[PDB]
RNA sequence: CGGGAACCCAGGUGGAGGCCUGUAGCGAUGCUGACGUGCAAAUCGCUCGUAUGAUUUGGGUAUCGGAGCGAAAGACUCA
RNA sequence: UACACGAGUUGUUCGGAAACUGAGCACAACGUUAUAUCGUUUUGUUAGGAAAGUGAAGGUGUGGGCCAUAACUGAAAAGGGGCAACAGAGAACCUGGGUUAUAUUCCAAAAAGAAAUUGCAUGUGG
RNA sequence: GAUGCAUCCAAGUGGUGUAUAUCGCAAACUGAUUUCUGCCCAGUGCUCUGAAUGUCAACGUGACGAGAUUCACCGACGCGC
RNA sequence: ACUUCUCGCGUUGUUCGGGGGCUCAAGAUUGAAAAAUGCAGCUCUCGUACUGUUUGUUGUGAGUUCUAUUAAAGCAAAAACCUGGGG
RNA sequence: AUUACCAAUCUUUGAACGCAAACGGCGCAUGGGAGAAGCUUGUCAUCCCCGUGCAUGCCAUAUUCUCAGUGUCGA
């Protein structure tokens, strides 16, 4: 029938009672989550703070859309655009050849910068997190500068597959076709009511000092204790 | 005295060749300088250790 | 002039423990999970003689808590510890003459051997033979008892160390006279290597500090600096009392 | 959440692909007969080895000192159509491998050393 | 154990000991012996110290140059 | 014991290694250093991800499974290797005898014999 | 009393006593028993103490000059006592 | 069990004292090896044959025997191997 | 044929790099080639040769060759 076994304290070999949380995990393992919680310790500045209040799931997604479906030629279809800028050039008479990009987002770095000093850029998207954070933390900056509605976006790796890449610092939509004003003109409204009329709370906002469950739930039953 | 390597013993082995005398035939070549061997060991004067 | 055989020790060359006829090192069971919400028995088997040291050391084998093996803990011998006594070392435990339950769990007044300073270093204090600490405050608004080192010098520690209950083995052996150079010879090859003490005013002047004159006399006074330089720290160091009382 | 029964984070089991096994590292031909004729190098002709083709049936061989015991038995009956039993060898005072060779009992060494010309 | 209300008188047993004599071993006191162009760039003879021990010894192994190591002689570290 | 010439050292079992650990050593890693040839290093290494020993489904001759090798996966399993003892550990052979010089080494078939032993095999015993 | 003491190392999450834990370690002195071990803390040493005892180090503070600089001051632990 | 007893050359065992058994390691023994060996004398003449193929006693010793005594000295470690529990 | 010159052969080592090392020692793969007992005249058992590969570090890289992470996010 039953055995019973009680894997109380002493009384039994226990199973293989998962670990997986005080055991010696290597040093990357570890020190990427100290990482990340110690960037929620300290006291955030109101400049690097801007990155960890980004858009929120419902029109990210719609953010996603149209970055997506405005997504440049793939290496495939450009080479295949400019080859009809000769198959029909060849053919043609002369002096029409006259081709560009059909319609895309500015999706690299430097080139959407100036897309946001010309101030062609309709709004910026950008990404919550790049390594040398430094390479876009100015970015939410000169926007509000060039008064583009910009927009910290939760992951680069989601403005890499919507684009083609793997991942993507910022994405700008510039001027737009009118299959889509509609989509855009309201997503424009719905991250500066996130980004630009938040401009003055969001330059005075010292982020983290949240502390842990642990030493914090202490400062719970103490104040039980009061 | 009964332990050598073997490559000890490669080597000694080198040494007890190289421990014969001139041969006469060599004495009447051409213009050769050798008279004598003059790298000739003896056991008890000199030793090799190797 | 040449560094003085003081000096010329923490290069650990020869002068460096011996320990090849020594068990391991003694110390208490690891502190797991086991020895802190509940205790653990633990059968004590052997009792040898770790060459080098007054107090018996007692192999005490406990169970693995978690593999199945029966994990061996060598442990120094609280007197009166005998083959087959059942130890008990964990939170709940007895207070029988050699359990280790933990040190502000113990009542007050009480007689403690192997105590640890530190909650886990496995027993650090009082652990030479006969030597012990009374236990003598807890402060359980702090947290941490306060008891009497083997030497007066009665110090606060944590009241979740652990110690065990007794004396140490081996007491009074430091009461036997030698009563001869060659018994001296035997007690330190099992020790480290200092034996025979040369004095240093019987040495030349290029070894030590005192050594030289036409008689054996320290020249300068024996009482040195707690700052002075190693090789010069030599004789009664910061003395300060100084003679028979 | 993966199942860690462990203190320590062993290295995981990841796919492990068999090398490509280079083709050669050389070119030099090689044959049947270097391979026998570099160990058996020449026969032996003292007062002791011929005392031992007549008497014993053993042969002398001036074995190449690199050989093997069980090699030097192949190398016979590669090179001389004849069985050994115990090849016994010794590195001389010289760097050279002697092998002293029975020869099964059953062809005769005195029909060899004249065989051979020895 | 014998023999007589305390624990002495003796009889053995046993075989301890940095105990004694002494061989090897290890030392080197005396002869201020013999050698001193040696046998010998420190040896020889006799005497002598010790000889269960803080002993002797083999191999391995550690520590070396303004340093090592020393029961300490500034001894020893390939004459 | 010189010189010359010629010879002379034979092993499943003896010694050594393959194959133990000791005092200890120190490759790696890691650290340090202008610099290393430095230091740590089994009473178990390393900020530290340090390994086929096994068990398996599937693949394969063939009347779709009888049966069988094999591939390539990958089952738990903490504590990297590695030296260091011809006196420690370990170690399967004993007599008899016929070299100018070797023999527990050599002896050939009335093995001069007699054993032990390791590897792989066929097969009588269940 | 171990975040210790003594000590090594060119430096290092290095090393030694320490596989130790004051019946221990390190450092001196005298030299078995027995017998005593006197007086002197001025000195020079160790040692604490520092409230006030007297004084100092860059640093920090001030004012000066256009500025290099000047004049200070904090007299601070130490060092005196 | 009224203090008895069993001890060893000896410092101790019982709280076990005899009758049989079970093993244990020394060790003997018969038998194989093994007598054609071997030592060897021989009658005769490497041939040639056969006639003898002997154990008991002592003493000293090396190991076995009993993991006393100096011990603030307690008198190495490991592989391989072995057995068992779970199997 | 000798001499001179200008494709090979090029042992054991050594930076030495499979591991070691006073071991002419020891492996792991991987072929092929001896030798044989069994066995079906040949075929691969351990045994034994020959050859290649196998050191660490670093760089590049792999048609989507495998993975780890309470790093990031999302279905
Ligand atoms: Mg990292
Ligand atoms: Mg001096
Ligand atoms: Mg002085
Ligand atoms: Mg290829
Ligand atoms: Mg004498
Ligand atoms: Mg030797
Ligand atoms: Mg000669
Ligand atoms: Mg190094
Ligand atoms: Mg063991
Ligand atoms: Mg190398
Ligand atoms: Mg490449
Ligand atoms: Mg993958
Ligand atoms: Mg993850």
């Amino acid at each position: 029938a039953a055995r019973p076994k009680n894997f109380g304290i002493g009384q039994d070999v226990p199973y293989a009672r998962d670990l997986s949380r005080f055991m010696r995990w290597p040093t990357f393992v570890t020190m990427q989550r100290k990482k990340r919680v110690l960037q929620r310790r300290l006291k955030v500045p109101p400049a690097l703070n801007q990155f960890t209040k980004v858009l929120d799931r419902a029109s990210r997604n719609e953010a996603l859309k149209l970055i997506k479906k405005y997504a440049p030629e793939t290496r495939k279809a450009r080479r295949e655009r400019l080859h009809k800028a000769a198959e029909e050039k060849k053919k043609d008479p002369k002096k029409t050849v006259s081709t560009r990009a059909p319609l895309a987002v500015v999706t690299g770095l430097q080139e959407v910068t100036r897309a946001i000093e010309k101030k062609q850029a309709r709004m910026v998207v950008i990404a919550n997190n790049v390594d040398p954070v430094e390479l876009v933390l100015w970015m939410p900056n000169l926007c509000r500068a060039n008064k583009i509605p910009y927009a910290i976006v939760k992951d680069m790796a989601r403005l890499g597959d919507a684009i083609g890449r793997k991942t993507a610092t910022c994405v700008a939509i510039t001027d737009v076709n009118a299959e889509d004003e509609a989509t855009l003109k309201n997503l424009i409204r719905s991250v500066n009511a996130r980004f630009l009329s938040r401009s003055d709370v969001i330059r005075r906002q010292w982020g983290g000092l949240q502390l842990s469950l642990r030493s914090r739930a202490e400062l719970r039953k103490k104040h039980a204790r009061n | 005295g009964r332990f050598k390597p073997l490559a000890v013993k490669k080597k000694y082995a080198k040494k007890m060749n190289q421990n014969k005398p001139v041969p006469y035939w060599i004495r009447l070549r051409t213009g050769n300088r050798i008279k004598w061997n003059e790298k000739r060991r003896h056991w008890r004067r000199t030793k090799l250790n190797y | 002039g040449k560094t003085v055989l003081s000096c010329r020790k923490g290069n650990g060359s020869v002068y460096q423990v011996h320990g090849h006829k020594r068990l391991g090192p003694a110390k208490l069971r690891i502190l797991d999970y086991a020895e802190r919400h509940g205790y653990m028995r633990g059968v004590v088997k052997s009792i040898e003689h770790e060459a080098g040291r007054g107090a018996a050391l007692a192999r005490v084998e406990f169970r693995h808590p978690y593999k199945f093996r029966r994990v061996k803990e060598l442990m120094v011998a609280p007197e009166g510890m005998f083959t087959g006594q059942s130890v008990f070392c964990g939170q709940k435990a007895p207070l029988a003459i050699g359990n280790v339950l933990p040190l502000g769990q113990i009542t007050e007044g009480c007689i403690v051997c192997n105590v640890e300073a530190k909650p886990g270093d496995r027993g650090t204090l009082a652990r030479a033979s006969g030597d012990y600490c009374i236990i003598i405050s807890h402060n359980h608004e702090t947290g941490r008892t306060r008891l009497k080192l083997p030497s007066g010098q009665k110090k606060s520690v944590p009241s979740t160390s652990r110690a065990m209950i007794g004396i140490i083995s081996g007491g009074g052996r430091i009461e036997k006279p030698v009563l001869k150079a060659g018994n001296s010879f035997y007690r330190f090859r099992g020790k480290r290597n200092c034996w025979p003490k040369v004095r240093g005013v019987a040495r030349n002047p290029v070894e030590h500090p005192h050594g030289g004159g036409n008689h054996q006399h320290i020249g300068h006074p024996s009482t040195v600096s707690r700052h002075s330089p190693p090789g010069q720290k030599v004789g009664l160091i910061a003395a300060r009392r100084t003679g028979r009382i | 959440r993966k199942s860690y029964t462990r203190p320590q984070f062993r290295r995981p089991h990841t796919y492990r692909k068999p090398a490509m096994a280079k083709p050669s590292n050389r070119v030099t031909v090689e044959s049947k007969d270097i391979a026998a004729f570099s160990v058996i190098r020449y026969p032996l002709t003292t007062d002791k080895a011929m005392k031992k083709i007549e008497e014993n049936n053993t042969l002398t061989f001036i074995v190449d000192s690199r050989a093997n015991k069980t090699e030097i038995k192949k190398a016979m009956r590669k090179l001389y159509q004849v069985k050994a039993v115990k090849v016994n060898t010794l590195i001389r005072p010289d760097g050279l491998k002697k092998a002293y060779i029975r020869l099964s009992a059953a062809h005769d060494a005195l029909d060899t050393a004249n065989k051979i010309g020895l």
